[PDB]
RNA sequence: GUCUCGUAGAGGGGGGUAGAAUUCCAGGUGUAGCGGUGAAAUGCGUAGAGAUCUGGAGGAAUACCGGUGGCGAAGGCGGCCCCCUGGACGAAGACUGACGCUCAGGUGCGAAAGCGUGGGGAGCAAACAGGAUUAGAUACCCUGGUAGUCCACGCCGUAAACGAUGUCGACUUGGAGGUUGUGCCCUUGAGGCGUGGCUUCCGGAGCUAACGCGUUAAGUCGACCGCCUGGGGAGUACGGCCGCA
RNA sequence: GGUAACCGUAGGGGAACCUGCGGUUGGAUCACCUCC
C-alpha cells in the first residue's frame, strides 16, 4: 500500500504503534494487499508473474489463520468478522 | 582513467554536454568501459544518460546523419 | 551544356558488380558506369581491375560538364574498391573528401543465409 | 505527488506565443496546488539531426512536483497540439533545484 | 568519419577502421546468421592466461 | 514472519514515442543493362529498369553500450518514456512467539513447432513451380513463393526443458577475480582496516572406477519426496484419462 | 584464426535421408593369418 496506510491500519489491530507484528496486523495488512490488488488482474489477464506473489501471500494468509484457529478460538473469530473472512 | 569515482558523484546527469561527449566515438557509438576505466553502474548510467539525451536530439545518432 | 564544376560521385561496391555514378549535388545524374559494361564477365570482373577500368571509362562521359573538384561516398563491403577512386584522383579530378556510407541495418529484417 | 522533469520543443514560425505556452502550461500545473521547482528557456537552437524537415526549434524546460493528474492532463495536451514537435517526462528520486550545467 | 585533411594528397588514410569499426561487420551481418554456441567463443580468451 | 529508511536490476503487463534499415508507391535526372554463381541459366529489362534525390504508406527488431555482466522458481527476459506491480539485499532498532521443512493425489506456469475463429503482412521461409549441377541422389546451388513467423481469445503441455547434479538445514584449511550494499579513518583529492548477499576460476583434506567435485560439493550428517534393477523388442501393442486434431 | 552429431516438431520421400523453427555439447573413429 502506503506509508500513511500501513501506520493507520498497524492502530485498528495492534498496540500502542510499537508491535506491528502480531498475528492480528499481519492478516490485516496481508488481506488489505489482496483486497486492493484483485483490481488489477480483473483487467490485466496475460501477467503470471506477480500471480506468485498474490498466491504466496494469500497461502501466508491462510497459515496465519491456521495456527490462530490452534491459538485462540476467540480472536480467530473476532477478526475473521471484523474483516470479512469466509473461514 | 575513471572521473566519476574520484569526483565522487552520487547521480550522474544527461542534460549537459561536457562529460558525456567524452565518452562516444567519434561515429556517435558509445565506448567500450573496459577501454575507458569507468566502474560498471556507471558505465550502464552513462548509457541510459546517452540514450535519454539521444531522444532530445541533444546528441547525434550517428555521424553519417547531416 | 550545364557546368558543374564541384561535382559529386557515388560508388557501389557490391560482392559482384560496382557502379559509379556522378551527381551535380542535387541528387541528379549526369553520367554512370558499370563493372559489365564492357563485354566483361565472370572471374575478370570480381578483381577490382574491373572496376578501376569502370572508373577511367566513367571520364569521357564527365568531362563534358567541366568539373574540377569532386566528392565522393562509397558504399559496399567488396574486397580492394577503395582503390577505385585512385583512378578518378589520376584522371584529373581534384579529389577533396572521400566519405564511406556502409548501411548498418540496427538489427532490423533478419538476414537470409548464404550456402552451406 | 512526486517529482517530475518535463522539457518539450516548438516549432520556429510558432514561437511568437511560446510565453503563452509557459503562462498556460504553468496556470495548469498551480491549477492543483503544483509546486514548481525550475523554469528555463533555452532561446533558438541547433539540432544535432534534423526533426520534420528542420533544423533548429525552440528549448523550454520545468521541473515540478505535481500531482498525476495534471502530469497526464498535460501530456495529453503536448500529444493533441502539433505546435509541439517532441516532448519527455521522467521521474526523479528528490526535488532537485540547484543550477543546471546547461546554463553554466 | 568525414574525410576531409590538409593540402597533402592521397596519405591513405583508410587503414584505421581497425580501432573504429568491429571489423566483422558485413559478413556476421546482412547474412548468414551468427551468435550461435557462445560460451566457447568467450572461454578461449582467457584460458591461456599462464604465468 | 511483520514494521521504519534505502539500493540495484533485459523481473511482468498496458500505452505511446524515436532513429537506422529491407520493401512498395508518386515525381525529377539519366542510359542499357541489373541480378546471381566457379561458370551459369531461369528471372528483372526502354507504354522507360537498376543508380541517385525528394516525399509518402505499411511491417518487424531494436545497432552502438553489450560483458563467461543483471533479473527470474523454471521456460526465458535488451531502444526510450509514463501507468500498474511480483521478488531480492543492506543498516540499526522494535514487535509476534515454533506461526517450520517436505509433499502422494491436486492446481498453476511452462521455448519452439502445431491446431480453432478473426486481423496484418516488410523481411525471412517447410511444402511447391522453374533453372542449373554433381553422384545412379532427388538433396545440396540460384530465382519465385504458400502455410508459418506478428497481433487478438483459447487448446496442445512436448525438448540434450542439462549444471545430464530434487528441495531444506547445521558442520569442515586456502587462493584469484567479478557485481552490489555498508561500518571505522580529519579521506593527509580517486585511498586505507572490517563486515554482508549473489556470482566465475585454481586447489588442500575427503570422496569417486576414473574423468573430476571440492564452503555455490559429487566431503561428514539429518527430514521428506521422485526414480532404477542386463541389452533389443519398446517408451511399443491393448485398455483408461486428456486433446477439435 | 577447420570441419559435426543429437534432441522437440511440421511438411516431403527409402542403399541411405532432406529441408523450415527452437535447443544442447555428450564436436571422432579403429585394434578380425589358413580362401575372396
Amino acid at each position: 500500500l502506503s506509508t500513511e496506510a500501513t501506520a493507520k491500519i498497524v492502530s485498528e489491530f495492534g498496540r500502542d504503534a510499537n508491535d506491528t507484528g502480531s498475528t492480528e496486523v499481519q492478516v490485516a495488512l496481508l488481506t488489505a494487499q489482496i483486497n486492493h490488488l484483485q483490481g488489477h488482474f480483473a483487467e490485466h489477464k496475460k501477467d503470471h508473474h506477480s500471480r506468485r506473489g498474490l498466491l504466496r501471500m494469500v497461502s501466508q494468509r491462510r497459515k496465519l489463520l491456521d495456527y490462530l484457529k490452534r491459538k485462540d478460538v476467540a480472536r480467530y473469530t473476532q477478526l475473521i468478522e471484523r474483516l470479512g473472512l469466509r473461514r | 582513467f575513471c572521473r566519476f569515482t574520484a569526483e565522487g558523484v552520487q547521480e550522474i546527469d544527461y542534460k549537459d554536454i561536457a562529460t558525456l561527449k567524452n565518452y562516444i566515438t567519434e561515429s556517435g557509438k558509445i565506448v567500450p568501459s573496459r577501454i575507458t576505466g569507468t566502474r560498471a553502474k556507471y558505465q550502464r548510467q552513462l548509457a541510459r544518460a546517452i540514450k535519454r539525451a539521444r531522444y532530445l536530439s541533444l546528441l547525434p545518432y550517428t555521424d553519417r546523419h547531416q | 551544356r550545364k557546368q558543374v564544376s564541384d561535382g559529386v560521385a557515388h560508388i557501389h561496391a557490391s560482392f559482384n558488380n560496382t557502379i559509379v555514378t556522378i551527381t551535380d549535388r542535387q541528387g541528379n545524374a549526369l553520367g554512370w558506369a558499370t563493372a559489365g559494361g564492357s563485354g566483361f564477365r565472370g572471374s575478370r570482373k570480381s578483381t577490382p581491375f574491373a572496376a578501376q577500368v569502370a572508373a577511367e571509362r566513367c571520364a569521357d562521359a564527365v568531362k563534358e560538364y567541366g568539373i574540377k573538384n569532386l566528392e565522393v561516398m562509397v558504399k559496399g563491403p567488396g574486397p580492394g574498391r577503395e582503390s577505385t577512386i585512385r583512378a578518378l584522383n589520376a584522371a584529373g579530378f581534384r579529389i577533396t573528401n572521400i566519405t564511406d556510407v556502409t548501411p548498418i541495418p540496427h538489427n532490423g529484417c533478419r538476414p537470409p543465409k548464404k550456402r552451406r | 505527488m512526486r517529482h517530475y522533469e518535463i522539457v518539450f520543443m516548438v516549432h520556429p514560425d510558432q514561437s511568437e506565443q511560446v510565453p503563452g505556452m509557459i503562462e498556460r502550461y504553468t496556470a495548469a500545473i498551480t491549477g492543483a496546488e503544483g509546486k514548481i521547482h525550475r523554469l528555463e528557456d533555452w532561446g533558438r537552437r541547433q539540432l544535432a539531426y534534423p526533426i520534420n524537415k528542420l533544423h533548429k526549434a525552440h528549448y523550454v524546460l520545468m521541473n515540478v512536483e505535481a500531482p498525476q493528474e495534471v502530469i497526464d492532463e498535460l501530456e495529453t495536451t503536448f500529444r493533441f497540439n502539433d505546435a509541439v514537435i517532441r516532448s519527455m517526462v521522467m521521474r526523479t528520486k528528490h526535488a532537485v533545484t540547484e543550477a543546471s550545467p546547461m546554463v553554466k | 568519419i568525414k574525410v576531409r585533411e590538409n593540402e597533402p594528397f592521397d596519405v591513405a588514410l583508410r587503414r584505421f577502421k581497425r580501432s573504429c569499426e568491429k571489423a566483422g561487420v558485413l559478413a556476421e551481418v546482412r547474412r548468414r546468421e551468427f551468435y550461435e554456441k557462445p560460451t566457447t567463443e568467450r572461454k578461449r580468451a582467457k584460458a591461456s592466461a599462464v604465468k
